[PDB]
Order: C-alpha cells, then sequence, then structure tokens
C-alpha cells in the first residue's frame, strides 16, 4: 500500500534522520518531509500466500455454471451453496475447494 | 443483464447481439461485431418466480403453428426466434450457459440394458440450473 | 566510459552531415556534440535515458 | 481433456468438475454407441493421432 | 506492452510500451505523463484497483522511478516525439505537437481520434496494464489463443 | 461384470478426488499435487479398462 | 532431460539411512530454498531492536550504519534437509 | 402443455432449413456488402 | 537502501548451502541387477542407487 504525499503526489522515500535517528519518508518534487511510524523499509516474501481467498466476489450465488451442493452453510445453514477451488494459476495450487455459500460467500474446508 | 436478454429475445435489439458477463472478473460485455460465428438452442425457463422454471419456453402450441405456417391470431422460424423461445449464441456466450443434451435431461428420471447407451453419471452437482 | 559516434546528425554551422559526433559520457551526466568541420562543441547534461537524437533537439533548440 | 471452457471441458458440464465422464472417458464400448460428449472426445483424440 | 527483464534481473521489472510510429520502446510512465497524468498518484490510481494488493505497488514501482525524469506533460510528448520516427529538423516546437498528434490518432484509434477523449485512453491503458500484470502474477491463467 | 467393474473404478476415483481435495493424497517423487493425482486417475482407468 | 545414474558402493547399496545422508549430501540445496520471507527493516539502535518480533531474541543474544538486513526461515524445508540454522 | 418429443425437434429443424437455407450466410454477406459498403466505402 | 536490497538478492542467489552445483533434485531409486552367488549361480539382488 505504497502511498503518496496529500499534496505533492509524488512518490515517498524513506530517508533516515541521522541527525535525530529515526526514518522518515522523503519526496523529491517537494520539501513536504513526514515522519514514518515503521522503520520497515522492504518486505520481499518468498512463499507466496497473499490474496489465495482474495477471488471472492458477491454475486457467485448468481451464476449458474456453479453447482449446487448439499453442505451446511456455517453462516446461513442453507442447503443450497456452490463451491469452487483456488483461482491461482500457481503450479503448486491445492486442491482445497473453498467452498463458498450464499449469504456468508465465506470460505471454508471441511478440513 | 436480465433487461438486455429479456429485449434481444423480444426482438428490440439484433438477436445476433451477443451478451456476456463474467461474474468472476466484474465485467460484462457486449459484442455487436461483424464476422462471429454463433449457433441456436432452445430457450429453458429459469426464473424461481414461476411454475416454469426448468421447463422448455416452447410448446406443442408453437410446433402446431409452425406445421401451419400462420399464427392463429406468416409463422416461420424468424417467428420461433423473436418470439422468445430460441437464441443463437456465439461461441464466447458459451463460456457462461449450462447446456441439457436433451430435453429429457431437464427432467430427473428415477432398464439396465446392455445395446444402449448410459449417460454419464452427472453426480457431482446435487442440484441443476 | 567514452564513446565515439559518428552519428549522420546535421550540423548547423558548417552544415556538413555526418559531420556531427554524438559522444556519450554517463559518468557525471555530461553530453558533448563533436564537430569535424567547423569543430563546435556542445554541452548539456544527460539524464539515464537520454540518448543522441536528446542531445540534437537540446542543441538545436540552442541554436535558436 | 483440458478444460478448453472456464474450468470446464464442455457447457454440458458445471464448473470444477474432475469424474471421469467429465474429462473424456468414454464408458460405452462401440457396439453401443456413443454420447455426444464421448463422441466429440473420441473425435478429438483421433484428429490428434 | 512488453514486461521486460527477469525475476531479480536488470534491478526490478521493467515496463515498457510499443507505440505506432516510433523507434523505440518507451517506459510506460512516460506515455502515462504524456497522456495528460503527470502526478504518480493518478497513474496508481488509474493502474490498481487494490490497495492492499501491495506486490503489484511494489512490483510496478521500479517503472515509477525511471520516469520522475519527466514532470509535466510538455517534456513527455517531446521526449515522445524525438523517436517519432520522423526526420531530423522537426525540432521541439513542433516535436510535441507532432506528439500529440499521433497520441490523438494512432493510439487506440478504436476507441476515438480526436482531442479531449485522453481520460478515456487513460483509463483503459490502465485497465490493460492492470490485466497484463495480473496474468504476469499467475492470478489468472494467460489467454487462450485458441479459444 | 463389466458395469460393476467400471462403476467400481469410478468410485475409487471419486475417493481419490475427494481424499486429495481434502489434502490427504500422497505426493509421488518428483511430481505436485495435480501432476500426482492425474498420474493415480490415470493409472485406475486404464486399469479399469 | 539430463540426468545422472549414480551408483553407491557395495555396503551403501544395500543400505536405506546411509543412501538418504548421500542423498541429503549430494542435493544442490541454497538458502532461497530454505528462506522463507525476506524484509529490510532500518533499526536505528545497532545495539538493540525496535522489532518485537525477535526482541527477547536478540536481547538474550546480546549478553556504524543502523541499517539492518532481516530476513525469515523456513522450519520445515531446513528440518527437511537436517541442517540447523 | 405436453413433453416436446423428439419429431418436434426436426420440425423445428426443417422449418429453420426452409426459412434460412444451407448456404444463406454467404448470401446474406454479399448483399450486405452490396448495398451498404459500397457506399460507406466511397 | 538499494545496495542492501542488492545484497539481499544476492544472499537469496549466490550462496550455496551445500550440494554439488548443477544438481536440481537428486531421486532414490531401487536397481535390480543380476550376480552370480557362491555356488556359481545367478541370483537377482535388489540394490539402491
Ligand atoms: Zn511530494
Ligand atoms: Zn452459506
Ligand atoms: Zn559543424
Amino acid at each position: 500500500s505504497f502511498r503518496f504525499c496529500l499534496e505533492c503526489n509524488n512518490m515517498l522515500y524513506p530517508k533516515e534522520d541521522k541527525e535525530n535517528q529515526r526514518l522518515l519518508y522523503s519526496c523529491r518534487n517537494c520539501d513536504y518531509t513526514e515522519l514514518a511510524e515503521d522503520p520497515k523499509v522492504y518486505r520481499h516474501e518468498l512463499i507466496t500466500n497473499i490474496g489465495e481467498t482474495a477471488g471472492i466476489v458477491d454475486d457467485i450465488g448468481q451464476d449458474p455454471t456453479l453447482p449446487r451442493s448439499d453442505k451446511e452453510c456455517p453462516e446461513c445453514h442453507s442447503r443450497d451453496c456452490v463451491f469452487f477451488q483456488s483461482q491461482q494459476r500457481r503450479k503448486d495450487t491445492n486442491m482445497t475447494l473453498f467452498y463458498v455459500c450464499l449469504n456468508c460467500k465465506k470460505t471454508f474446508r471441511d478440513e | 443483464v436480465s433487461t438486455m436478454r429479456d429485449l434481444r429475445r423480444s426482438g428490440a435489439i439484433s438477436p445476433e447481439v451477443s451478451i456476456i458477463r463474467d461474474i468472476r472478473e466484474r465485467e460484462f460485455k457486449i459484442f455487436t461485431d461483424v464476422g462471429r460465428v454463433y449457433r441456436p438452442l432452445f430457450i429453458v425457463e429459469d426464473d424461481e418466480s414461476k411454475d416454469n422454471k426448468g421447463e422448455l419456453r416452447i410448446t406443442k402450441e408453437h410446433i402446431r403453428k409452425i406445421q401451419q405456417g400462420y399464427d392463429d391470431d406468416v409463422y416461420g422460424w424468424s417467428s420461433l426466434v423473436t418470439s422468445g423461445v430460441i437464441e443463437y449464441v456465439d461461441g464466447e456466450e458459451e463460456e457462461t450457459i449450462m447446456i441439457a443434451m436433451t430435453p429429457e435431461d431437464l427432467q430427473t428420471r428415477s432398464l439396465n440394458d446392455t445395446a444402449k447407451r448410459i449417460k454419464p453419471e452427472m453426480s457431482t452437482s446435487s442440484h441443476h440450473t | 566510459i567514452k564513446q565515439k559516434l559518428e552519428t549522420q546528425f546535421t550540423c548547423l554551422f558548417c552544415n556538413h552531415d555526418n559531420s556531427v559526433v554524438c559522444t556519450l559520457d554517463k559518468k557525471n551526466s555530461i553530453g558533448l556534440l563533436e564537430c569535424k568541420k567547423c569543430n563546435l562543441s556542445f554541452q548539456a547534461p544527460i539524464n539515464s535515458l537520454s540518448q543522441p537524437i536528446d542531445i540534437y533537439s537540446d542543441w538545436i533548440d540552442a541554436c535558436e | 481433456i483440458a478444460f478448453g471452457f472456464a474450468d470446464r471441458s464442455l457447457p454440458h458440464f458445471t464448473k470444477d468438475d474432475f469424474s471421469p465422464e467429465s474429462k473424456g472417458f468414454v464408458e460405452n464400448s462401440y457396439l453401443r454407441g456413443l454420447t455426444p460428449q464421448e463422441f466429440f472426445f473420441h473425435a478429438m483424440a483421433g484428429r490428434e493421432g | 506492452i512488453k514486461l521486460y527483464g527477469r525475476e531479480d534481473k536488470g534491478t526490478g521489472r521493467t515496463i515498457k510500451a510499443t507505440l505506432p510510429y516510433v523507434k523505440q520502446d518507451i517506459p510506460i510512465v512516460i506515455v502515462f505523463r504524456a497522456l495528460g497524468v503527470v502526478p504518480d498518484g493518478e497513474i496508481l490510481q488509474h493502474i490498481c484497483y487494490d490497495e492492499n494488493d501491495w506486490q503489484m505497488l511494489e512490483m510496478l514501482k521500479p517503472c515509477i522511478e525511471e520516469g520522475f525524469v519527466i514532470q509535466d506533460k510538455e517534456v513527455a510528448l517531446d521526449f515522445i516525439g524525438r523517436r517519432g520516427s520522423a526526420a531530423l529538423g522537426i525540432r521541439r516546437e513542433k516535436r510535441i505537437q507532432y506528439a500529440k498528434d499521433i497520441l490523438q490518432k494512432e493510439l487506440l484509434p478504436h476507441i476515438t481520434q480526436e482531442e479531449g477523449f485522453e481520460t478515456r485512453k487513460t483509463f483503459f491503458l490502465g485497465y490493460m496494464v492492470n490485466r497484463l500484470l495480473l496474468c504476469a502474477l499467475e492470478r489468472k491463467d494467460q489467454d487462450d489463443r485458441d479459444h | 461384470e463389466i458395469t460393476h467393474a467400471i462403476s467400481s473404478a469410478k468410485e475409487q476415483v471419486q475417493e481419490i478426488i475427494y481424499k486429495a481435495q481434502h489434502n490427504e493424497l500422497e505426493l509421488k517423487p518428483g511430481m505436485t499435487l495435480r501432476e500426482s493425482f492425474e498420474g493415480e486417475v490415470s493409472r485406475t482407468l486404464n486399469d479399469a479398462r | 532431460t539430463p540426468a545422472l545414474t549414480v551408483y553407491l558402493d557395495r555396503e551403501i547399496a544395500l543400505d536405506i539411512e546411509k543412501a538418504k545422508v548421500i542423498q541429503s549430501s549430494i542435493e544442490y540445496t541454497t538458502l532461497k530454498n530454505v528462506t522463507s520471507a525476506t524484509e529490510i527493516y532500518y533499526d536505528p539502535d545497532p545495539t538493540s531492536t525496535v522489532i518485537e518480533e525477535d526482541f527477547d531474541t536478540v536481547e538474550a543474544y546480546f549478553s556504524q550504519s543502523p541499517w539492518l538486513l532481516r530476513l525469515e526461515l523456513d522450519r520445515a524445508r531446513m528440518l527437511d534437509k537436517q541442517l540447523t540454522m | 402443455d405436453d413433453t416436446i418429443t423428439t419429431e418436434d425437434c426436426w420440425t423445428v429443424i426443417s422449418a429453420f432449413f426452409e426459412e434460412k437455407g444451407l448456404v444463406s450466410q454467404q448470401l446474406d454477406s454479399f448483399d450486405e456488402f452490396m448495398e451498404t459498403s459500397i457506399q460507406d466505402l466511397v | 537502501d538499494q545496495m542492501l536490497k542488492r545484497i539481499e538478492a544476492h544472499m537469496l542467489d549466490l550462496i550455496a548451502l551445500r550440494g554439488i552445483p548443477g544438481i536440481s533434485k537428486v531421486y532414490m531409486v531401487k536397481h535390480k541387477v543380476s550376480v552370480p552367488d557362491e555356488s556359481g549361480e545367478y541370483k537377482n539382488e535388489e540394490l539402491w542407487a
């Protein structure tokens, strides 16, 4: 969620406050400099497990192409619900089907 | 999408106009290009607001009229297309529909013959739309 | 690093084609145009994306 | 048989099915004839050959 | 648009777009600014629509950094036309006009060809780049040509 | 006999799908979940035929 | 499809655990295989940390430019290769 | 409303062929071209 | 800042924990080989490789 300045609208760069021994975010096209609340500068992760449950849409209960299961929806306890598998294209994608209800659309597993 | 499909089936929109909704991607595309390919199909009543759900929009009366050739207050194929029982579907729109192979599939069955075919199990969907 | 380029840019003072050399000098963002007939020199800072054509346009604007 | 369509082989099936018939298992022998889906899948195989 | 580079090669994943009647591929943010959206906040507004999806933002950041040498419409347009596949002598005066023409025409012409609609072109470019990276993130299968 | 064999094979495949869906199906060497699952299904169906 | 056909010595070839040991030895495993996540944290104090993730760890461990590099290792793979951190 | 038998399907298809015929698309495209396209091209 | 991330990317790649470079993976295979026996007769012999 890298963010800009509120008036300069240019990207903010983490600059160290060596005089005061702190971290702050700096902009190049302006003099608007603000203190940084987080020492974090970069977060590069190797095991990608972000957004796997982000393939959720509200109208998922409207499409007829989906099948209807007999399972009990934990939130709505309805015997009319659909279910789909992970949308990520990773070769190591799992076969854990995120059963999706119709009133809660919540990703759950019976495992 | 409901109203647009209704309007096309009424004939107010050119029948060969394709109405495509991709729910997963939060998109909705319409195509009226030239050169696409399409084929006709029956229109199965779907709305869960009338007894006709899960039944063919066509009826014996339509067949009788076709055989006559004139409506009993010409009646050709185009009449069937516009009357709202058969709609053309292009290749792309096929992506988002459930097509029964034969009318008998619209009605769930209960035999055991060795000289004929056996349908696919098709038990992975407790219900079908 | 020093880069020699006998490019076919047209000079304005000597008006001789391919008499313009757009040398590339990236160390301190410095751009030189070297001519062969009138031997004039054009200076201009060069950014990461700068190209001989960029120096040529800068020089053209400078000349007028 | 791959999923040429969106997460399915033919429109006549439902999304996210992996059953043998849903991915090209011709059950009936020739003497008993083939259903349309099975016939088409066999055609795919022969074309590839 | 060519998603140049490899993983942890060539610094970030540089993205450059090929335009009609140009002699070199061009950084995306350059054409964005030339198109009207000079500030980067608007660019990130248009290209992204999931703020929590930090990965796409950070991996498109490298293109953002290299486009800081341009800050206004005029220099962006002149940079564009400078490789406008024309002869030598158009100089800057007519160079920006040439860029304005080549952006008013020849680019996404099926949308429009006249002035006052580059907002639509910006929106379309943002959507298209978003989709391209989505395929780069493996969040959707690469498009089937035989479909 | 043939029908019983086919039904048994199909139900075996169904159990395989259920257990691999619940990540209860073992991973063959050098082969991921999808690949091992596909290989198992192919072996089962060829054996049934 | 390059491949090798490694034959072991007489007494190892009839042993499974020594074979696993030799496999582990040969396997060309790199840190990225075992590494899980990486993060650059500017830790202003070269003497302590403002990160609660390893605060107790670093403090127990204790008994220039403040830039610090921080990374995460996957226990599962490391144990799989039976190599300690 | 009685069920639709196969003969009904073949009746429908027969009517279809009656209306359109086998090579309808060629004639339709050429007629469209002759009627409109030339004018627009000019 | 950029120096630190460059060094991190270099760590992620160039550092080798163990094993001969170039070997992506190693498989544990069991071989069958004929062998003369004490009486001179030939007997199969399951071997690991
Ligand atoms: Zn700013
Ligand atoms: Zn539910
Ligand atoms: Zn000269």
